[PDB]
RNA sequence: CCCCC
RNA sequence: GGGGGG
């Protein structure tokens, strides 16, 4: 009492007794929310009103907070604020607030009788305010709140920041919190109506800009800044000011870093290796620089007052590019919460998929060939932006035929559904239907190409297809506006197959597609690095507003015309449904109509074009259907932006050969575009690239798309994820910690724990201070989740608690009379966060008995197994090799709680729920297997891949789980998860024995196992200091990361043990591409016994080129060979350091004498190399050597 | 006297051939 | 065959191809309707389908398999003892119409077969397959024509009822043929349609009519222009376009055919918006209809706007392609223009001008040309040019919403308290579906016209008339359904009402 | 020392 | 489950 | 709703 006193908050490390309290304080948080509110609404608090400390680069500022009177103050709700069409068929065509307004909540009410036009409106809003806000990440919004606020007392030890003020001033009113959630109705519940009706979203905001002052990109002082621009934004719509002003005051750093002048930055060379550092001026091109005047009076206008002195300030003082870098970050967090957006679906519906004609109209293509219908069939354009396209893509045509014959296509469509499922397709009709219990399957692709089987073949199933509307999803996503997705029918989707199988052939004629393949390393952008080094350069990156409505119903066709000449050459007889036959075809020139033999994808790609209608119908609460207009782009029939991809590259490769008639050379290098995005690199004279650059800018105004164009010498974009001079930037806004679209949440503790493992490694190079995110995620996994939802049976409740509350406290509620269930809550101790399948959690350092403190994990730890090794470092293994013991030192185990952490994981809670499912939900039998053994009837026959399959396993070795044959798969497309029914009763039904196991447990003991003596080696500090490799020399200076700063140990990291392999990763990049878990499970076989791998290939039914990337994929990779003791590195957990344990052998030395002879050499390297990543904040230039345990080598040797 | 050819059509199907300058 | 002749003989009554009285043929046709049978009885094990097609093509059109788990392999060998009984030669062949029709009615289990065979395929002409091929030749009467020289006594032609059928092209009532000449011994093939062939300009012009030869009162030598409004319902013009089609045009020869079976797709996007008139979940069913300009679109929706309202009894509202263009040049400069329903509708009459047919005038007179041999004289370079500079006068309106801008235009017309619930909008090319809204339908409309043509045969507005429809045609591919205005009609029909 | 001084003095004496 | 259109 | 990668 309280969290800012604690002995952990002083000395930031456990012991027997701080552990032990901060334990109890935690887990009063979770558990109770009176003592909540005192927590967040103390008295000791003060407020604060004038502030001043250092910006993020060390300059003094100082800043007032500033709370608007419009939220103390809210306005009474205005009808107006949400006109109507007079018909009243939709909401009024021009409409300032797509979003919330801001308003008093107990003057929104509705007088009129229900089924009236604005009943259903108030209706809506009412469903607004209090659905659509509540979405997070975990449990209730105060207990994320108390996580964050938690975090900031521990990590400055002081109750005095000026973030608490903005807590208390807003939320603070009567004795209660404003607002709670709950669960049971998914609804926001205000408790005081006179609250502002925006304010519970920004509880989300304060969790966001608390999670950037742990992450070291806002200090207390420019943390001011941030939240009076968001209280100005509520007035009087907080999202509509945030999407205007967005735009503007994120791009500013162009003119600042023009005043930077030179600067030193690495050059990195082709391979992704760095060669040196160069002094490169970083003055903008004459054409750059006239645009920073009309900036300028536009951010004097829409920019806050006090947060555009803020920019002011970031052009003058800045001198280096580090500082640029830095208040660019800063800029990032005060222009977005990070929360996802949303509204009411018609609402945004508008503006989002309203398709939208700009600049020139698009022209027919000259119709050389039709048919009886006159419908297109080849075609070619005289002139316009489609003979430029068709300028470049006609010479691929020829190739793709003969690629495109090899592939059996009804074996590729079955495939193809089956790669995602449920496709939300529309529901069965009507009776009876047979049946009967595939309704439960009724939202499903495969079902519904099953259930629809005799239907396959015939023709009219299409036209079945066309008196269906397409029914419009809506997928939400951080700062930016709300998304229109089209859904589609399995045979309207399927009309649209035939023209995306031509055109993903191109991406391997091509290095114009950025979507090509990704890695997830560095390697991702690492071509970025290079050009951004070069001299002479124009780079561009190039955004094109819409696609989705910037694509007019001509425009559409260029695309046509490309698949139509590949389907004419192509020889794919019945591709199904459909023949390869003659036809009666209008010929242009010719009178009468002549006969022109047509093969079967020809037929299905004319007649896929001819008919296209894009309107997305929707039904809604108010006005009923709605329909958009036509002329979208669907988003998307069968794949896109494949049609984006193709479409684009034309326009621009196709630029160049119509300079070339022109006689003008065209300076370019490479183009990428993934799409929609595109990027290009110029290089060339300052005055010619522009030319070029310019022509690239208008042929796109040609074609009807509007586009924002950026050009620079010293910076570029893509995917939302800059480069600068050969310098990674990271965006810490777009992770969004504390929300989530789904409002997915359920109590399961490894679906979510070991998700929020994934985020926190995916901020670590995007982020300046990687230490206070563990402080940060810490108290997230120690409040937000402590409790265990389950429900228990009225007759086993009273069992359970009677051994259970030895070790782990638990919640015990009265049995219940009224129904059969009585609830229980598990809390679980902090120890839970550190074992191995529990969050596996970075951890602190422990006590031990000696009292030595152990290592201090950093954010480069491994996961998996290799968390085992942490309950016996506890032990002093160091200690444990001079008397020569395995003993695990159980006793000091049950003074941190361990003994209890691991009786939770021998529940396996997440096991249990899932085999009591199988057993009922599924009938399998006839049900099932009568559609899989018709399923089968359509493929090219036969995949009994199973009797390939269990060749391998008797005898043979055990496989796992899911690579082929996705005839059992149907049986998991039922997940039946919402809800979990009455088979609950049966899930517990199997847990009596595990209320057996409690009485059972008595004394409880951690199993060890002969495997399990790995752990026991432990290094011992050296004293000659390790010579350093020379690529710290040139980053030493204008660092290419947040964290990799100079001196900063994730600076240092990278230091020691180098860059990414470059073979490595791009073999690696082939196993993942065959997926589109296989390669470890099928790796075993190339090490132990290997005349399993050739049937191992036709268990999977990979094919010859498939084959021989797996074989391929084992070259490169056994140098490090095989895992008989794991760890799980993730490739976003880790980004520019090197993946290769061997790069780590030169920086620790192993006696001779411990090796076996001609075995395992090349395992103690991941003995090492793990070993240095895990402590990387007590290293200090000190050579390693080794020690191993006796017992280990008898072990190593048997 | 009229031909199939002066149509806009059929004139710009040519057009789509022997495009002349 | 894959449609069965036995079961079902009225199918092959459309085409006129009749089963021969009752050899090798006979015989043989007798197992294609056990087959069918068997077939039939396989489908409803499993779902409906079969079970290995690839295995049931190689037996019963190859012939080659002999069949003997048992619970896999029993609906085989039941096959199989059947088709070894046959003793046949080879294997059985399938065969299969070029029609569309015929395809829309053949069974489930037979498609599945399709795809892992050679099926033998019939070509057709106009909806009717040729009588010379190998297969139609032996199973069914060869019909034989009778014309104005050809009438004759059956001893003068050798013909016996077994052998021949007797079509009548005579064109005298088919009771007296049969009543006089002796032909009551032989069946007449009927057909409901008629074929009747012009005079065009750049030659000889064929048409398919859906109505009796009766009910039109075409006969040889008439002019075009007599029963027009008949032609343009129920007509089809089967020859490329451009064809010759005139106002001066005139018949040479009629005679009975079959029916056009109206398109399965075309059906299928004019039930999707009835099924939108209907239900009371849509406040507002809204169809959009494109064509190129000249084709008299505004002459058949006009009737085909009031048998939708003898339907659903509901106000139909009807808005020409012309309507917003009018209305533009007379409310530009007013700043407050009324939208009310009614007030559009009355400038929609065909005195008032276009603001389009204004612009464009002043840009042909910007070269000078006002005659159509003029226009007729230039290269294609030289149009074209000139069509990039009407471009740029129709983006100038589709460019934004503003309150003379198109889209706000059809915006507070169809928001309007007056309008009526169900509207029919035209349009002039694709890349107005941004603006004319807000559809699920759209459909070209393709009537018997030769619009080049019937620009040139219209003396009022002469060549900006002629340069506008170019201008439309350029900017209007065939992306969306193809819809013949009978088939519209025959959409109202088969829908059922209440 | 601290570590960040430790790992900036060996960093200057090899490059010097 | 995350990254991205 | 589909595609890219752990
Ligand atoms: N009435 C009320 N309900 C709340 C409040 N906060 C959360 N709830 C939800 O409403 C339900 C019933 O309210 P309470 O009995 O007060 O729940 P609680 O005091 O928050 O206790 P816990 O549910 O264990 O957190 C609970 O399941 C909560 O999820 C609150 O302040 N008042
Ligand atoms: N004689 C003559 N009649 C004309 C002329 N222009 C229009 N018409 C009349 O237009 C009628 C044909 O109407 P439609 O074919 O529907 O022409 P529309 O109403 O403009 O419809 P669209 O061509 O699709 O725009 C004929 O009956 C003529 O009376 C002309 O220049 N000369
Ligand atoms: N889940 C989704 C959503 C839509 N699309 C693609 O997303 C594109 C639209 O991009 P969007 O972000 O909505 O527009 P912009 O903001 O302008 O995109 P950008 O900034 O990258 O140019 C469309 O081409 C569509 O093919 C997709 O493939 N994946």
């Amino acid at each position: 009492t309280k969290l800012h006193n604690t002995i952990f908050s002083e000395t930031r490390k456990f012991t027997r007794e701080s552990f032990k309290e901060i334990e109890h304080l935690t887990a009063r948080l979770a558990n109770d929310r009176v003592a909540r509110h005192d927590f967040l609404f103390n008295t000791s608090i003060v407020l604060i009103s004038d502030y001043s400390g250092e910006d993020s680069n060390g300059n003094q500022l100082q800043a007032t907070i500033t709370i608007p009177n419009e939220i103390i103050n809210p306005k009474e709700y205005d009808p107006s604020d949400y006109p109507l069409a007079e018909d009243e068929s939709f909401f009024k065509q021009g409409h300032k607030y797509d979003y919330l307004v801001t308003f008093r909540a107990g003057s929104l009410t509705n007088t009129y009788e229900p089924k009236t036009k604005m009943y259903k409106l108030h209706a809506a809003l009412d469903k607004l305010m209090h659905v659509k806000q509540r979405k997070s990440r975990f449990a209730d919004l105060w207990r994320e709140l108390c996580a964050v606020i938690a975090s900031l007392d521990v990590w400055y030890q002081t109750t005095n920041y000026p973030l608490r003020t903005y807590v208390k001033l807003l939320f603070h009113k009567g004795d209660e919190f404003p607002f709670y959630e709950s669960p049971s109705q998914d609804r926001i519940i205000f408790n005081d109506k006179s609250v502002a009706s925006i304010l519970p979203t920004f509880v989300y905001t304060c969790c966001q800009v608390g999670t950037a002052i742990m992450s070291g990109i806002l200090t207390h002082v420019e943390s001011i800044v941030a939240m009076n621009h968001f209280l100005h934004c509520a007035k009087d719509s907080y999202i509509d000011e945030k999407l205007k002003i967005k735009g503007i005051g994120r791009s500013w750093y162009q003119e600042a870093l023009h005043n930077v002048c030179q600067a030193t930055v690495p050059v990195w060379s082709q391979f992704n290796e760095v060669i040196g550092h160069r002094t490169k001026s970083t003055s903008e091109p004459h054409f750059v620089s006239s645009t920073f005047i009309s900036l300028r009076a536009k951010r004097a206008e829409l920019l806050y007052p006090e947060f555009n002195a803020y920019i002011n300030r970031a052009i003058q003082l800045s001198k280096t590019q580090n500082d640029v870098a830095n208040y660019y970050a800063a800029c990032r967090a005060m222009t977005n919460d990070g929360t996802f957006l949303a509204t009411l679906t018609e609402l945004s519906l508008d503006a989002a998929v309203f398709p939208r004609i700009e600049q020139h109209l698009v022209t027919r293509p000259a119709v050389l060939m039709s048919n009886t219908r006159h419908e297109s069939l080849k075609q070619k354009y005289t002139n316009g932006v489609g003979s430029i396209a068709q300028s470049y893509l006609s010479s691929f045509t020829d190739e793709i035929a003969k690629r495109v014959n090899g592939r059996h296509h009804d074996e590729a469509w079955l495939n193809f559904l089956t790669t995602s499922s449920p496709g939300r397709k529309l529901t069965e009709i009507e009776k009876l239907e047979v049946g009967g219990d595939v309704a439960a399957w009724s939202n499903s692709r495969i079902v519904m190409q099953a259930v629809f089987a005799r239907e396959y073949r015939t023709p009219e199933r299409i036209f079945k297809s066309l008196k269906a509307p397409i029914k419009l999803v809506e997928r939400q996503q951080s700062d930016r506006r709300q998304r229109a997705i089209s859904g589609l029918d399995n045979d309207r989707l399927f009309l649209s197959f035939m023209p995306y199988t031509i055109g993903k052939q191109i991406y391997e004629l091509n290095d114009n597609a950025a979507q090509g393949k990704q890695a997830g390393n560095a390697f991702d952008i690492g071509e970025m690095l290079y050009w951004t080094s070069q001299r002479n350069v124009l780079l561009s990156s190039i955004d094109v507003a819409g696609m989705d409505a910037s694509v007019t119903t001509n425009t559409k066709d260029i695309y046509n015309t490309f698949v139509l000449d590949v389907a004419s050459k192509c020889t794919v007889p019945r591709f199904g449904p459909y023949y390869a036959k003659n036809m009666e075809v209008f010929e242009a020139g010719n009178r009468q109509s002549q006969v022109r033999y047509v093969n079967a994808a020809w037929q299905a790609c004319a007649l896929e074009a001819a008919n296209s209608q894009t309107s997305t119908s929707y039904e809604s609460e108010i006005f009923g259907q709605v329909k958009n207009a036509e002329g979208t782009y669907p988003s998307g029939r069968a794949d896109t932006s494949t049609h984006h991809t193709v479409l684009l590259q034309g326009l621009v490769r196709g630029n160049e050969l119509k300079r070339a008639s022109d006689g003008k050379n065209s300076c370019l290098a490479t183009i990428k575009i993934l799409g929609d995005d595109i990027m290009e690199i110029f290089q060339g004279s300052e005055s010619d690239t522009y030319d070029h650059a310019v022509s690239n800018a208008s042929i796109l105004n040609e074609s009807g798309f509007a586009t924002t164009a950026e050009l620079s010498q010293n910076s570029i974009v893509l995917l939302q994820q800059l480069v600068v001079n050969g310098t990674f930037w990271g965006f810490a806004d777009r992770i969004s910690l504390w929300t989530r679209e789904d409002t997915k949440d359920i109590g399961r503790l490894n679906l979510a724990m070991m998700e929020l493992n994934a985020l926190i490694d995916d901020l670590v190079f995007r982020v300046r201070r990687p230490e206070g995110l563990k402080m940060l995620g810490f108290f997230c996994g120690a409040i937000c989740l402590r409790r265990f939802t389950l429900s228990v049976d009225n007759k086993l409740y009273d069992s359970t608690y009677n051994n259970l509350s030895k070790y782990m406290t638990l919640t015990k509620y009265d049995k219940n009379p009224d129904s059969d269930s009585t609830l229980m809550s598990l809390i679980l101790p902090l120890a839970w966060l550190f074992m191995p399948r529990g969050g596996e959690y970075p951890a602190y350092p422990f006590e031990r008995r000696d009292g030595t403190f152990t290592e201090d994990e950093s954010m480069f730890t491994a996961r998996g197994a290799y968390k085992r090794r942490l309950l016996y470092d506890v032990s002093n293994i160091g200690e444990m090799i001079q008397q020569n013991s395995m003993a695990l030192d159980d006793d000091l185990l049950h003074e941190y709680g361990f003994t209890g952490a691991l009786l939770l994981i021998d529940l396996n809670i997440l096991d249990l729920i899932d085999e009591v499912k199988k057993e009922d939900i599924s009938p399998v039998k006839v049900s099932e297997l009568a559609t899989s053994l018709e399923q089968l009837g359509k493929l090219g026959e036969r995949e009994k891949s199973r009797r390939a399959a269990s060749d391998l396993k008797i005898r043979g070795h055990a496989l796992s789980n899911d690579i082929v044959y996705g005839y059992g798969l149907q049986e998991k497309i039922q997940k039946s998860a919402m809800a979990t029914k009455e088979t609950t009763v049966q899930s517990k039904r199997v847990s009596s024995r595990l209320h057996d196991v409690i009485v059972a447990k008595r004394d409880y003991k951690i199993s060890t196992i002969p495997a399990d003596a790995l752990h026991l080696h432990e290094f011992e500090v050296e004293d000659v200091t390790v010579d350093l490799l020379p690529h710290a020399k040139h980053t030493s200076y204008s660092s290419l990361a947040y964290n990799m700063s100079f001196g900063s140990d994730g600076w240092f990291a990278f230091a020691l043990l180098g860059g990414l392999d470059r073979s490595a990763n791009l073999l690696r990049l082939d196993v993942a591409s065959i997926r589109g878990p296989v390669f470890k499970q099928g790796y075993k076989i190339y090490k132990s016994d290997a005349t399993l791998l050739n049937d191992f290939f036709t268990a999977i039914s990979a094919g010859p080129k498939e084959q021989g990337i797996l074989l391929r994929a084992f070259a490169y990779y056994s140098l490090y060979g095989n895992v008989e003791y794991h760890y799980v590195l993730s490739p976003r957990q880790l980004f520019f350091l090197s993946d290769n344990p061997v790069s780590a052998e030169r920086l620790v030395r192993i006696p001779p004498k411990y090796y076996v002879s001609t075995q395992c050499r090349a395992l103690y390297n991941i003995f090492s190399y793990l070993h240095i990543l895990r402590s990387i904040a007590n290293n200090r230039g000190k050579r390693l050597k080794m020690v191993l345990h006796p017992g280990l080598i008898a072990y190593v040797r048997g | 006297v009229q031909s199939r050819t002066d149509v806009f059509n059929e004139q710009f199907a040519n057009e789509a051939l022997h495009p002349m300058t | 065959f894959a449609i069965d002749p036995l079961k079902h003989s009225k199918l092959y009554e459309e085409y006129g191809l009749y089963l021969r009285p009752h050899a090798p043929t006979i015989r043989s046709i007798k197992y294609a309707s056990l087959i069918h049978s068997m077939l039939a009885k396989h489908a409803a094990r499993h779902n409906g389908t079969l079970i290995n097609p690839r295995m049931y093509a190689d037996m019963i059109t190859l012939g080659n398999t002999k069949v003997t788990d048992i619970v896999t392999y029993k609906a085989l060998t039941e096959m199989s003892t059947l088709i070894e009984s046959f003793r046949l030669p080879s294997g059985l062949a399938l065969i299969i119409f070029d029609d569309e029709k015929y395809q829309s009615l053949i069974p489930n289990y037979i498609n599945q077969l399709i795809a892992y065979t050679q099926p033998h395929i019939i070509p057709t002409w106009q909806g009717i397959a040729d009588f010379s091929d190998t297969y139609l030749r032996s199973y069914f009467k060869r019909p034989f024509e009778l014309t104005a020289s050809n009438l004759a006594a059956p001893q003068k032609y050798n013909l016996s009822p077994m052998t021949r059928s007797i079509f009548n092209n005579t064109g005298r009532e088919d009771a007296v043929i049969r009543k006089l000449y002796g032909y009551g011994e032989y069946v007449f093939i009927r057909y409901e349609g008629c074929l009747i062939t012009w005079t065009g300009i750049y030659g000889e012009v064929t048409m398919m009519v859906n109505l009796s030869k009766r009910d039109l009162g075409l006969d040889v030598g008439d002019d075009y222009l007599k029963e027009y409004k008949k032609l343009l319902f129920y007509g089809v013009i089967t020859d490329a376009i451009p064809s010759g089609i005139s106002a001066r045009s005139t018949i040479m020869k009629i005679s009975p055919h079959k029916m056009m079976n109206p398109s399965g797709g075309a059906l299928a996007v004019l039930s999707k918006f009835l099924e939108a008139v209907v239900s009371t979940n849509v406040i507002n069913a809204t169809l959009v209809v494109y064509a190129e300009k000249g084709a008299g679109k505004t002459s058949f929706l006009s009737t085909y706007a009031e048998q939708l309202s003898l339907a659903s009894g509901q106000v139909v509202g009807h808005l020409s392609s012309d309507a917003y263009g009018r209305w533009l040049a007379k409310n530009k400069d007013v700043e407050e223009p009324s939208f009310a329903y009614d007030y559009v509708l009355s400038l929609d009459t065909d005195d008032n001008e276009s603001y389009y047919e204004q612009k464009a005038s002043e840009l042909l007179i910007s070269h000078g040309i006002s005659e159509v041999a003029q226009y007729e004289l230039l290269s294609v370079r030289k149009k074209i040019k000139m069509m990039d500079e009407m471009n740029e006068v129709l983006i100038a309106q589709l460019e934004n919403a503003d309150t003379h801008s198109e889209r706000n235009f059809y915006y507070m017309v169809s928001t309007g308290k007056t309008t009526p619930r169900t509207l029919i909008v035209e349009g002039h090319f694709n890349a107005q579906d941004a603006t004319i809204a807000r559809t699920d339908t759209t459909v070209l409309l393709r009537t018997i016209n030769d619009t080049t043509q019937a620009m040139r045969d219209r003396q009022r507005g002469g060549v900006v008339q002629l340069f506008l429809r170019d201008t439309y045609y350029r900017l209007l591919p065939a992306l969306h359904t193809t819809v013949y205005p009978f088939e519209m009609l025959e959409s109202i029909r088969r829908w059922k009402w209440v | 020392p601290t570590v960040v001084q430790s790992r900036t003095d060996v960093f200057n004496e090899q490059f010097a």
